[PDB]
């Protein structure tokens, strides 16, 4: 942070002892950090010295008796609810809260580490090492000791709370049916079928603000307004039911114009001998041939489900590249890590900065050829 | 060995993307004898894609136990044990090291000179012609000495 | 197609089917290590398994393999690498193995599933390898998941 | 789900010693965890934060250790020259790459 | 074309296989279980006790040429060579000097 420069030096152990090394075996020297060529805009980096890259590597580290190469690198970290934890873009993970600190508000943040592997700096400021010039404003920087690297982070204050749920999906067409001392609901637009304790949760003692139940409302009225204001009625309120897997489901029963004519006919003949809600499943005349029309509706949806996820599933093991970028909406790098997939942001680069090589052939060899041409 | 020709309309088609009433038996192999003893590959039908991945991966492990049975060296080996014997005994040791690890490379040097000319015909024949003048020399002389021992 | 496991093999231009037998969750354990001793050079592809058909039953070893199928052969086999991490799917459910070990079994409600066919508001970072040292010196393979098609 | 089996808590005399453990289910490996540990009521007491790298509080260095047994699949905390301010309760935690444990807390006095 | 390939290479490997496993000694072994079936029981008493004979030389040659590998053996017995070689040209020498007187 003073200068841009390591000390050309460094502590190792190996027999279970001790050691100091010393880059090509001379005296302790200030060697000055510079940028390397392949970083990217974003995750920058800096080393004293580029001998991993070059060829003849083995070589070059056998022309000296010890070799030491300090590096910088700015990474992307990630961390969720409770924050007890961090991940760094590095797939690996960190074992404290990044909010924790000296400060009042966070000495009582998670930690795993000791007090002796942890220092937080106070007016600190920052040096850029590829503009050498000091940051305009203070800061706090908390500082960590792992066993294989050190990590560092601007400190900040915790943020302010926010709603415990967010809206996942609005579906206009969701079938409800009693099964088993459970509901099972299911739709074309999502092929999950989600399953429920029949007793509706009782969100209002909860949400406190109406954070999800505002949500909800709007949305089902929004929905409503756009495709069943002259075919459908609404039964009643809206109904919660927390759904194994842990989503919380907002549901808006519906009659068709048509099928409300049957209840009122119904409902007119038992007078001669309106509340939907009280009637809904009352009249097993009317429902039985319902169960039967939706149930094939249903059945329909999941046949569709199982053969479309079949060939998707498939089509990402060959190529969950351009699988992923169409299901993200935007081109990203994926692997496959056995049964699961891991994903990261690819970077764009304009098309004028590309330059393509004439040839396809390898010198060194002549046997071989690249199989896809070379660029720079 | 071709066997025979069926109609297409011999075997049951599986009807449609979704279907059952489909009839099953739970296979048991039965594997041909020899498979115990000549090591005999057992037939596993055409390539599945987790089948070519999984051979893909047995080739590289292959090519990689051929390739160091090439590139592992008994003189490198007889290096590396050289090498820990002269460390253990400290600063005396370096001091030796330094100058026979620079003996045992010239005669690694020398070895490897000598197999190199007897790649070429014209070095497998004349050391050929050496052995059989020498031998001969040897014998021819051993005949005058058993001829002057005994007058 | 036929809404019941079973296990299928082309016969050329025509497929061979059979029923899978089922086993239960509980009568399955998962070896510690991938590593082969024998063998410096090769490791496991995919983690070994020790399990019962019945619960009072005779101890059988196999191999996991995709989708909660049990393989009894114990021949999927690669070169050892460095830096492996991986998922194996394991009874509604996750093993981690990291380094060739065993580290823990996940809950399948523990990672983000992706929505069915078009997701948004997905959190993502430029991730950045950072390569074991042996991978510059010992020159040894670094890992890189399973293989695509290209 | 992974399970700690938390045992060894008491009651003992100032200047006497003790021996915590938790033991895992096979879910759950402790030699592979990120980290491992025990924190008094939170604060931190012993833990370790990575497979081969130890941390403890300043007040229990050289009187605390722990260890672990990959075969039992538990961990443990020697704890000798007790004193009554190291009283109160132990939660033993473990944690792999995210998915976070805790037992449930025993009490130790002196 | 890929799984075409695929099945290429383990024809190709199982080709170098052979060439590797296929040593002259069992080639030779074989020979002699032919002849010794043709021969019958009292052949049998024979064929035990060549069968460690031959045992022997394949033991002997092998224990020589695991010996020829080492850099020091193969210097020695290049001494040994040339010092045998050198003996025989002077003697050969000496004889041709009395020879003629
Ligand atoms: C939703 O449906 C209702 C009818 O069920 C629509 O009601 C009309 O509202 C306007 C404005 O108040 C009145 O002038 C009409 O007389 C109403 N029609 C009837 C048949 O009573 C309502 O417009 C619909 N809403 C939307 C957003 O389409
Ligand atoms: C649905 O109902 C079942 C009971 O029929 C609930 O199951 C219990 O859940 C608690 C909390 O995990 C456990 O302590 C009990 O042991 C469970 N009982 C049984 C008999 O398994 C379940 O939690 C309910 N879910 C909802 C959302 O209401
Ligand atoms: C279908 O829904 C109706 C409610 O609309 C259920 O009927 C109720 O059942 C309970 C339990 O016997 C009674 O106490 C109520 O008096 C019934 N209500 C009415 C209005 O009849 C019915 O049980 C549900 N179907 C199934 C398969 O259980
Ligand atoms: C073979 O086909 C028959 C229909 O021809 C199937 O029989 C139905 O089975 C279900 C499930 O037990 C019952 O709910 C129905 O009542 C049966 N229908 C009749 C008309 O009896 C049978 O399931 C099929 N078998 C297989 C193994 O696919
Ligand atoms: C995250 O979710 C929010 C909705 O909760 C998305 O917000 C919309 O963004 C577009 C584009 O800027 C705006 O036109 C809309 O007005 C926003 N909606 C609302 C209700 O404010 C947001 O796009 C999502 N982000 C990502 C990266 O997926």
């Amino acid at each position: 942070n003073a200068k841009g420069v390591c000390r050309s030096t460094a502590k190792y152990v190996r027999n279970n002892l001790e050691t100091t090394a010393f880059h090509r075996d001379d005296h302790e020297t200030d060697m000055e950090l510079k940028p390397a060529n392949a970083a990217t805009r974003t995750s920058r980096g800096w080393h004293t010295t580029d001998l991993k890259y070059n060829p003849s590597r083995v070589e070059a580290f056998h022309r000296y008796g010890t070799t030491v190469n300090c590096i910088v690198e700015e990474v992307d970290a990630r961390s969720v609810y409770p924050y007890d934890e961090f991940v760094l873009a590095t797939g690996d993970f960190v074992y404290m809260s990044p909010f924790y600190g000296y400060r009042e508000g966070s000495h009582t943040e998670h930690t795993s580490y000791a007090a002796d592997r942890f220092k937080q700096v106070d007016g600190f400021y920052a040096r850029d090492l590829t503009t050498k010039a000091r940051a305009t404003a203070p800061t706090t920087r908390n500082l960590l000791t792992t066993p294989k690297f050190t990590v560092a982070w601007d400190w900040v204050p915790k943020r302010p709370s926010v709603c415990t749920m967010t809206k996942w999906q609005e579906v206009d067409e969701m079938l409800r049916s009693e099964y088993g001392g459970s509901f099972r609901f299911s739709s074309d637009a999502i092929c999950t079928t989600f399953t429920t304790n029949l007793t509706e949760y009782p969100l209002s003692r909860v949400d406190l603000g109406d954070c999800i139940g505002k949500d909800a409302r709007d949305a089902m009225d929004r929905i409503f307004a756009r495709r069943y204001n002259a075919t459908h009625i609404k039964v009643g309120q809206p109904q919660y039911y927390l759904a194994n897997g842990g989503f919380l489901i907002a549901y808006q029963p519906l009659l068709s114009n048509t099928l409300a004519e049957l209840y009122v006919r119904e409902h007119l003949r038992e007078q001669s001998r309106i509340e939907f809600a009280r009637l809904q499943f009352t009249y097993n005349h009317i429902q039985r041939p319902v169960n039967d029309m939706l149930g094939r509706v249903a059945i329909a949806w999941c046949e569709l489900c199982n053969h479309e996820l079949t060939l998707w599933n498939e089509a990402r093991k060959l190529n969950p590249n351009a699988i992923a970028s169409v299901t993200v909406g935007r081109r990203v790098s994926a692997r496959m890590l056995g049964d699961v997939m891991a994903v990261s942001t690819c970077v764009p680069v304009a098309a004028d900065n590309v330059i393509v090589q004439n040839s396809m052939r390898i010198s060194s060899r002549p046997g071989a050829c690249y199989s896809r041409p070379l660029v720079s | 060995a071709y066997s025979h020709q069926l109609s297409r309309a011999d075997i049951t088609t599986v009807s449609t993307f979704i279907d059952l009433n489909i009839t099953m038996l739970e296979d048991h192999e039965f594997v041909p004898l020899e498979v115990y003893t000549r090591h005999e590959i057992k037939d596993s039908g055409l390539l599945d894609y987790t089948e070519v991945q999984r051979r893909v991966q047995l080739h590289d492990l292959r090519f990689a136990d051929i390739d160091t049975v090439i590139h592992a060296d008994a003189n490198a080996a007889m290096f590396a044990g050289l090498g820990a014997f002269f460390e253990g005994m400290g600063d005396l040791g370096r001091a030796v090291g330094k100058v026979v690890m620079g003996i045992v490379g010239g005669v690694v040097s020398a070895v490897s000179g000598v197999s190199s000319f007897m790649s070429n015909p014209f070095g497998a024949l004349a050391v050929g012609l050496l052995v059989l003048a020498g031998l001969a020399a040897a014998f021819f002389a051993f005949r005058y000495v058993m001829r002057l021992q005994s007058n | 197609t036929v809404g019941r496991r079973v296990s299928a093999r082309m016969l050329g231009d025509v497929m061979a089917v059979s029923t899978c037998v089922p086993v239960a969750a509980d009568n399955v354990i998962v070896q510690n290590s991938m590593r082969i001793s024998s063998r410096p050079g090769a490791c496991y592809s995919r983690p070994l398994v020790s399990f019962r058909y019945e619960d009072q039953g005779p101890l059988v070893e196999g191999q996991l393999g995709e989708n909660n199928e049990l393989r009894l052969t114990r021949d999927a086999i690669e070169p050892c690498t460095v830096g492996h991490r991986r998922y194996f799917t394991f009874g509604g459910g996750y093993v981690y193995f990291e380094e060739y070990a065993y580290s823990h079994q996940l809950s399948r409600a523990d990672i983000t599933t992706v929505s069915t066919f078009i997701d948004l508001n997905i959190t993502m970072l430029e991730d950045h390898e950072f390569v074991p040292l042996e991978v510059y010196t010992r020159h040894e393979i670094k890992d890189s998941g399973l293989l695509d098609y290209t | 789900q992974v399970q700690l089996v938390e045992s060894g808590g008491g009651s003992v005399q100032p200047g006497g010693s003790l021996r915590l453990s938790c033991a895992a289910s096979a879910s759950g490996r402790l030699s592979m965890s990120g980290a491992l540990g025990w924190y008094r009521q939170r604060e931190l007491v012993a833990t370790i934060t990575d497979r081969s790298s130890t941390n403890y509080a300043d007040s229990v260095k050289g009187r605390f250790t722990i260890s672990i047994d990959d075969a039992e699949n538990t961990m443990y905390l020697q704890m000798n020259s007790l004193k009554p301010e190291d009283t109160g309760v132990y939660y033993c935690n473990a944690r792999w790459r995210g998915m976070n444990v805790w037992g449930k807390g025993t009490r130790v006095t002196v």
